[PDB]
């Protein structure tokens, strides 16, 4: 239970909108609903014959997440036939060409986001007003794209208690670099280390575009290592959220297509 | 005719028939419609399969695509088949983050006017003029040979139709739809296979207008096919009855001018309304009274029986006898008169005297068939009557 969104993390990285800021925007949507638990992929074995990124969506809980645009989007796969991950995000972004569902475009997705962080009272209307959570992120966000052994920190609005607290970074990172917003959160390294952590990135986004997500590959980078370890000691915990899971490496997959 | 289908491109849409070819290019450079070759055809790409092309509507900037996705069997008759269109879809070149706000609003309200809508159409068949109509037109045209009052799509293939006065393979694009009821029965009266059906078109045009136009005009034709064994030949009725408002503002040159064309397209004009002396033209008036349904039925009977005293007959109707093939052997009958009918609050009433009048003539046509005997009564037969009943139900159910 974090109390920054996915999206919120993802554009507070982003200051110091483009296209890109606002596709992974929608993705981070779609998983950050999956996350929460409240969609998942339909059980079907037909499926999986097309890509993960094709699959359909089945939503379960019809509970509201006090977010705006989340519970938007909930109402939006309410009241319509099951769409698959792709055009989902591309009809929240309206990207397709069809009139029909012309409403499901989300307007104005920057003033949301503003008005979300400074009623949480994190940024500041005259500039963010609590810098110690941008540089705890940043902080996580480099334990895994520097380290050796990876290893987490933890802040009021991230604790030690929030559930896939790896899966939430991991997704942010790829979110992150769709968006192509990543480069801000590296300028303070050094040449070698950024070479080292954006194919980092690279093989994260590689490995986790498919489900299942393959452990056992070894990293040549030496990077983020015993990632695989503490990734299997997730899903010890949670079973049966292998649905959700699909959903996740599904965006991930989009998020290498754009 | 045929069905069409497309490919989606950032450039324009590219429209070809299913079945040399002619495409219809929409550009998003100019939004302008163009006729290409089959070469400019996409080789890859979205290929949508759609039932038929509405045509195409400019609002602003943007020249949005009107088309039908599927349809459903409502009729066959004669080997013509009739389709409902079920789900319709407009489709823009350019992407919804692309769409003007403003424009999003007309395209709000114009997908809400196809909302709770009923259109119908036919390939191989023009059902916007009635069985007389189109039996007096050869079986060629079929585009250029239309009634320009229930062509619903004119405006729609304003462009098409420009491209088809000179090219003829744009005649095969453009399909006709008309906005209220079509549909066909099957079954039997005294060992005779027998096809009922039921056509209800509304007008585009639209007291009396300027124009001439009487507005509300729809016109509900009621067709029939007989086949006997006995007899060796295939019988075709086409009974017709429209309705809409009557002249009572009113301009005389006005009322004039739509006198003159209800008696040149159908003759007499028997007006009947609900609660110059032209001699071709008839008066008349109703009450129901708040009577008990069965009395208000009875009120009806006696209203065809007053209808008959003012010199109309059960025998007018277009009778026509055809071939095995489908081709006519001999005209038999044509009809030169119409009643019309103009109702206050409810318009159920109108439906429930069209419906009436439309077996009262039924029956009739019955009789020249040699389907039933001389004086019988034809609402005797349980299936044909609820059939008739369902039918004039639904009829009621769209028009509404």
């Amino acid at each position: 239970i974090p109390t920054l969104t996915l999206m919120e993390e993802v554009l507070l990285m982003g200051l110091r909108w483009n296209d890109s800021i606002s596709y992974a925007l929608r993705g981070c949507i779609i998983i950050e609903l999956a996350l929460r638990g409240k969609i998942r992929i339909l059980d079907d074995s037909a499926r999986k014959r097309f890509d993960l990124s094709e699959r359909l969506i089945e939503v379960i809980d019809s509970s509201k997440t006090g977010e705006v645009l989340l519970d938007e989007t909930l109402q939006l796969m309410k009241n319509d036939e099951p769409l698959s991950i792709s055009n989902w995000i591309d009809l929240l972004s309206g990207e397709t060409w069809n009139l029909l569902k012309i409403n499901y475009q989300l307007k104005q997705v920057r003033e949301r986001l503003a008005k979300g962080l400074v009623d949480k009272g994190v940024l500041r209307t005259e500039p963010i007003a609590d810098a110690s959570c941008k540089e705890a992120i940043k902080r996580r966000v480099l334990s895994v794209l520097v380290s050796r052994n990876m290893e987490l920190s933890y802040n009021e609005y991230f604790p030690e208690t929030t559930s896939f607290k790896i899966i939430r970074t991991l997704a942010l990172i790829c979110g992150s670099y769709g968006a192509n917003v990543l480069e801000n959160v590296l300028t303070t390294l050094e040449y070698e280390k950024r070479d080292k952590a954006i194919s980092r990135a690279e093989e994260i986004m590689a490995q986790f575009s498919q489900y299942p997500f393959d452990l056992e590959k070894e990293t040549e980078l030496g990077v983020s290592v015993n990632l695989n370890k503490e990734v299997k000691e997730e899903i010890e915990n949670n079973p049966g959220h292998d649905l959700q899971l699909e959903v996740i490496a599904g965006v991930f997959e989009v998020f290498s297509r754009m | 005719t045929g069905p069409i289908v497309y490919v989606q491109n950032a450039d324009g849409i590219f429209f070809k028939l299913a079945e040399n070819d002619a495409v219809i290019h929409l550009a998003n450079q100019d939004q302008g419609v163009r006729v290409l070759g089959a070469e400019e055809f996409p080789v890859q790409g979205e290929v949508v399969k759609i039932a038929s092309l509405m045509g195409f509507i400019k609002l602003k900037l943007n020249r949005y695509a009107i088309i039908a996705n599927t349809v459903e069997e409502t009729g066959r008759f004669n080997g013509h088949v009739f389709y409902r269109v079920l789900q319709h879809s407009i489709v823009s070149t350019k992407f919804n983050s692309r769409i003007d706000s403003e424009e999003a609003e007309y395209i709000k309200l114009l997908e809400l006017h196809l909302k709770n809508s009923t259109f119908y159409f036919s390939y191989t068949y023009d059902l916007t003029n009635s069985l007389q109509r189109n039996e007096k037109v050869g079986p060629a045209a079929s585009w250029k040979t239309a009634d320009e009052r229930f062509f619903w799509n004119h405006y729609l293939t304003e462009d098409l139709r420009n491209f088809a006065h000179q090219d003829p393979r744009i005649d095969s694009f453009i399909q006709p739809v008309i906005y209220g009821y079509a549909k066909t029965v099957d079954a039997v009266l005294n060992a005779t296979p027998i096809v009922l059906g039921l056509i209800t078109r509304r007008s585009i045009f639209r007291g009396v207008d300027k124009d001439g136009n009487v507005g509300n005009f729809n016109e509900t034709e009621q067709i029939l096919l007989a086949e006997n064994p006995e007899s060796e030949k295939i019988h075709v009725f086409s009974f017709l009855q429209t309705r809409g408002s009557v002249p009572i503002e009113n301009s005389l040159d006005a009322t004039k001018k739509h006198f003159d064309q209800q008696k040149e397209l159908y003759g007499d004009n028997y007006l009947v309304n609900l609660v110059l002396n032209d001699p071709k033209i008839h008066y008349v008036y109703f009450d129901f009274h708040h009577e008990c349904r069965k009395m208000q039925w009875h009120r009806v009977k006696l209203l065809i029986d007053h209808l008959e005293k003012l010199g109309l007959s059960n025998e007018d109707f277009f009778h026509k006898v055809i071939d095995s093939n489908g081709n006519t052997v001999e005209i038999v009958n044509e009809q030169h008169s119409v009643v019309r009918t103009n109702c206050m609050d409810c318009l159920d009433r109108t439906n429930v005297v069209q419906s009436v009048l439309a077996q009262w003539v039924l029956q009739k046509e019955f009789e020249s068939a040699d389907v039933v005997a001389t004086g019988s009564t034809w609402e005797d037969n349980a299936p044909l009557l609820t059939s008739y009943q369902n039918l004039w139900a639904d009829n009621a159910d769209a028009v509404s």
